[PDB]
RNA sequence: ACCCGCAGAAGAAGCACCGGCUAACUCCGUGCCAGCAGCCGCGGUAAUACGGAGGGUGCAAGCGUUAAUCGGAAUUACUGGGCGUAAAGCGCACGCAGGCGGUUUGUUAAGUCAGAUGUGAAAUCCCCGGGCUCAACCUGGGAACUGCAUCUGAUACUGGC
RNA sequence: UAGCUAGUAGGUGGGGUAACGGCUCACCUAGGCGACGAUCCCUAGCUGGUCUGAGAGGAUGACCAGCCACACUGGAACUGAGACACGGUCCAGACUCCUACGGGAGGCAGCAGUGGGGAAUAUUGCACAAUGGGCGCAAGCCUGAUGCAGCCAUGCCGCGU
């Protein structure tokens, strides 16, 4: 039942969303299995970017674990997987 | 002193601040004067002070004072404690204040509002 | 805030520059200076060195005219530091735009600098502005922005910006509407009144 | 330094012939010198005649202080009585919260890089006294291996 | 404090206080004001109620025809 | 890791339900000085094969009884 | 002592160097010469010189420091209450920032200012400046 | 979010202190009263303090109060506090527990002394960057991984033996 | 709170869970337990971490993350692995209502809102836009989860004033 979804995070408007695993369970947020990246849709330097780490991703994934659309942004970031 | 023997019974740090007890809590409490009394102060400050016993619902009877010069209505005036006891006073717990709403406002001061004076509206 | 305040009158009781009555008279005359502005309150200064200390600092914090809020965010930032703690709080809060409103010469007074700033009319190099509550930075050419432009204040101003409080390392222009503010505030050039082991020692428990 | 500050002159009383009177006896600190404070005790009947007759006093010897960066060598601490005091080498540029008994005598040292704290009393007399005697200790040192190595 | 002035005979020693009975014959443990001394049970007194607390202002102690120590 | 542990079974007609001491220390540190903190598992003892100052080594496990959860393994030494 | 050797030890010199007694004698148990060789090798005694363990004599010679006393700080903290020596230099130093303070490592006893601040940790075994 | 126009600041200082200490005190009513009054105390005192007036201090859209905490308090002492007498030798013993005993090497390696590695979650705390209107507000990065937890070397130490 | 044990423990065996194990009974053995502080009582939900304090430490536990405990009186099983499920299971009941009055019937430690309590602190809120989780084949739907926004200096940072 592994889930890694996009917790939205950063205060609202400016989310600075950061992609996590937690139990699909939770609606919304609540469970944390373990962070895997972000996704900031406003203005930053860094060490406060937007991060994907496409690789630990996929070896959840492989024994079932699963993945969001903004997560889909991130994977089709640059299409840097698409 | 061995510490095998204290080590046995240890010796407590945290403060030591310690003086007499003191009571409840409830940033305020709901209470009205039980009956609006007149007490002594000292000697050479050779004055009256004027106060309160009053019923609260956090805890405590309480006598209180009614502050600068003047008070509350005696009962169960409506009667705002805002806590108090005095360095001249032993052993009071909440006093019963006005400057400061439900109480009467202390009177002939008008030399503070948020303490004191006028209970001027809470801008 | 400004923190709200009337001018001559304050310049006696603090007795020091603080960059603040900027017009065509100023400080005392007219009514001079050091003969009161009490006359019933002021009778028997009960000091004590937290007196001394206190107006040492309140000087500095008026220097910039800082209110105390911001003042501590200052005093903070420089503590934290492995370094003598007091020096770089001054170059901190020299380092805000306020303070570099005036020693750019748009604004003079805190009041005035601020109150272009403030009213979105001075601008900087320097998160949105509206607020010399903004720091400038090392190049900032703290620029004039709309109704101030060489007006009045600013004009007069970018004089008096020059010999402000030194700004080797802000450079001082306003008369190009600019004031590009070279790099940061620091003890190369002073305008305190506290030492560093008066108001260092004066922040204690 | 050469700097001297007036501790203080200090307000007694004898019990006399008839009242009970009331004196200035002073304490100053005087230094002249990370290296040189020296506090006398005066004695005398006005704040500067007790001041002075500390001075005097006090300018009567003008000994160490924070040797080593402004700073001591080595921390040291001061009991004169049950006083418990405290002092530590570091820097001035580490800042110093530069308190009486760390920055009167450490100021007409000229110093201030050594930051201190007394836990306990309240009493100069002792304390401040102790402080001193729990400045001084910070002892002549002899190599990179001195104690190590006479 | 301060009250009504009126007329009492000082009935009682209230140890503290002194009770006062008073010229209706009404009694009213009253308070002694620090302005007041020369107090005693039999005096005839102004006191005043408070605003029981009394308070005594006044007092009538008439001449001596005995005393302790002299009082 | 490890809790096969060299403990000592020293209790005895504790049938069948001996204790191996799975022994430890801890210093009674703020205020000073090292007290044991001890274990005890009624090892592998069933039928006292946890015995008397037999320095019992342990295995850590299942419970087997209660406490045998603790299985013995070895016995190293006795002490005294 | 009756029941801290080198509190007694620490002690002596205490009241040694106190009297100046700019040689002290005592026996040696292992630690104790051992020690006494870093003071002897770090001028807080320029030596000292043993005969038994079992048995008694161990001489150390405490210097002047500078016509001052040698050492000029010294004393006890190892009581059997006491130990505060973790492995991997989970020991660091007091007053041992100026003088010695002789751990004991891995084996030995060694002049502490090396396991000490080698990292060697080295048991903190006795105390000085 | 952001962005910016207008006039005038229009619509923005009160609030707390001020008898010391403590930032600030007078002038007057009261005034040995009525009171103030954190703490000390101020209350005849023509107030300073009361009470007011006024004046002064000290603050910012705040500024005060209460309830209300660790802090300083080394004031319970770890750091870091105490039995001749200031709160500290049992009446006195014995004495089990407890704890603690010499000594010498040898030895465990356990503790210690040497190490390993894992394991502290995350926040990303701190540290230290960084992000946004400064700032508040967003993050990251070194730093929470310690110790656990477990291994082990040395073995003098320490205890094992 | 200085006392423990017969399901006691163990043994032993069945018994049981998935299963470990008296774990449990059956039997036996006698076991089987605490003054390194047990038993007893309360109290506390408890952590990352909170608080403060130089720290020591002390405090703290937020206004989170992490975890639980707990979600109409007592009892009582389920589906489901999991839930004896804050608005999934039976009665009494409590409790209150239903009720042609028997029988029965009936309930925001989710929310606002309500009662109102207390010092007092939140919209019968908006919103799926995105965010998640669910459902739903799924499409979708759902989602007071949620987003955004409501309501309170209480708590922060500023411009202003």
């Amino acid at each position: 039942m592994v889930t890694i979804r996009l917790a939205r995070h950063g205060a609202k408007k400016r989310p600075f969303y950061q992609v996590v695993v937690a139990d699909s369970r939770n609606a919304r947020n609540g469970r944390f299995i373990e962070r895997v990246g972000f996704f900031n849709p406003i203005a930053s330097e860094k060490e406060e970017g937007t991060r994907l780490d496409l690789d630990r991703i996929a070896h959840w994934v492989g024994q079932g674990a699963t993945i969001s659309d903004r997560v889909a942004a991130l994977i089709k970031e640059v299409n840097k997987a698409a | 002193a061995t510490v095998n023997q204290l080590v046995r019974k240890p010796r407590a740090r945290k403060v030591a601040k310690s003086n007499v007890p003191a009571l409840e809590a409830c940033p305020q409490k709901r209470g009205v004067c039980t009956r609006v009394y007149t007490t002594t102060p000292k000697k050479p400050n050779s004055a009256l002070r004027k106060v309160c016993r009053v019923r609260l619902t956090n805890g405590f009877e309480v006598t209180s004072y009614i502050g600068g010069e003047g008070h509350n209505l005696q009962e169960h005036s409506v009667i705002l404690i805002r806590g108090g006891r005095v360095k001249d006073l032993p052993g009071v717990r909440y006093h019963t204040v006005r400057g400061a709403l439900d109480c009467s406002g202390v009177k002939d001061r008008k030399q503070a509002r948020s303490k004191y004076g006028v209970k001027r509206p809470k801008a | 805030a400004r923190y709200l305040g009337p001018k001559l009158k304050l310049s006696r009781r603090e007795g020091t520059d603080l960059f603040l009555k900027s017009g065509v008279r100023a400080i005392d005359t007219k009514c001079k200076i050091e003969q009161a502005p009490g006359q019933h309150g002021a009778r028997k200064p009960r000091l004590s060195d937290y007196g001394v200390q206190l107006r040492e600092k309140q000087k500095v914090r008026r220097i910039y005219g800082v209110l105390e809020r911001q003042f501590r965010n200052y005093y903070k930032e420089a503590a934290r530091l492995k370094g003598n703690t007091g020096e770089n709080l001054l170059a901190l809060l020299e380092g805000r735009l306020d303070n570099v409103v005036y020693r750019m010469g748009f604004g003079a007074t805190r009041a005035e600098a601020r109150q272009l700033v403030s009213h979105k009319a001075i601008m900087v190099n320097g998160r949105v502005v509206n607020i010399a509550s903004y720091q400038v930075s090392p190049n900032d050419v703290v620029s004039i922005r709309e109704k101030a432009k060489k007006q009045s204040r600013v004009k007069a101003a970018l004089e008096l910006a020059e010999q402000r409080e030194k700004p080797t390392w802000l450079e001082v222009d306003a008369g190009k509407m600019e004031g590009t503010f070279k790099r940061k505030p620091e003890r190369s050039d002073l305008s305190a009144d506290i030492n560093e082991h008066l108001i260092v020692e004066l922040y204690s428990k | 330094e050469l700097q001297e500050k007036l501790i203080a002159v200090n307000r007694v009383s004898k019990t006399v012939k008839g009242g009970r009177i009331f004196s200035f006896t002073a304490l100053t600190v005087v230094g002249d010198g990370n290296g040189r404070v020296g506090f006398g005790y005066g004695k005398a009947r006005e704040v500067p005649a007790a001041i002075q007759k500390a001075m005097e006093k006090a300018r009567r010897n003008m000994i160490n202080v924070a040797l080593n960066n402004g700073t001591l060598q080595h921390p040291v601490k001061g009991v004169h009585t049950g006083s418990r005091v405290f002092m530590q080498p570091a820097s001035e540029g580490t800042g110093i919260i530069a308190g009486g008994a760390m920055r009167a005598v450490l100021e007409v040292a000229g110093v201030h890089n050594v930051l201190a704290k007394a836990y306990g009393s309240t009493n100069p007399i002792n304390v401040v006294r102790a402080t001193i005697d729990g400045l001084e200790n910070m002892n002549s040192p002899e190599m990179v291996a001195a104690k190590r190595g006479k | 404090l301060f009250g009504e002035p009126d007329e009492g005979i000082v009935i009682s020693r209230f140890g503290m206080h002194a009770d006062v009975e008073s010229a209706d014959g009404d009694v009213h443990r009253c308070n002694i004001r620090r302005t007041i001394r020369s107090l005693v049970t039999g005096d005839r007194v102004v006191w005043r109620p408070g605003k029981v607390k009394g308070i005594v202002e006044a007092v009538h102690e008439r001449t001596s025809v005995l005393t302790r120590p002299v009082k | 890791k490890i809790r096969t542990l060299q403990g000592r079974v020293v209790s005895d007609k504790m049938e069948k339900s001996i204790v191996v001491a799975i022994e430890r220390f801890v210093k009674h540190p703020i205020y000073g000085k090292f007290i044991k903190r001890t274990t005890k598992l009624h090892v592998h003892d069933e039928n006292n094969e946890c015995g008397i100052g037999d320095v019992v080594e342990i295995r850590e496990c299942r419970p087997l009884s209660k406490t045998k959860s603790w299985t013995l393994v070895r016995v190293v030494e006795k002490a005294v | 002592s009756m029941q801290d050797p080198i509190a007694d030890m620490l002690t002596r010199i205490r009241n040694g160097q106190a009297a100046n007694k700019a040689a002290v004698t005592m026996p040696s148990s292992k630690l104790k010469v051992a020690i006494a060789n870093v003071l002897k090798e770090e001028g807080f005694i320029e030596d000292f010189k043993v005969e038994g363990d079992t048995k008694p004599e161990l001489e150390l010679t405490l210097k002047y420091f500078q016509g001052k006393a040698v050492v000029e700080s010294i004393q006890r903290v190892s009581r059997p209450g006491l130990r505060i020596y973790k492995r991997k230099d989970e020991l660091p130093k007091v007053m041992a920032g100026l003088g010695i303070a002789v751990v004991s490592t891995s084996k030995g006893v060694m002049t502490d200012r090396a396991a000490r601040q080698a990292g060697l940790g080295g048991e903190i075994i006795c105390y000085v400046a």
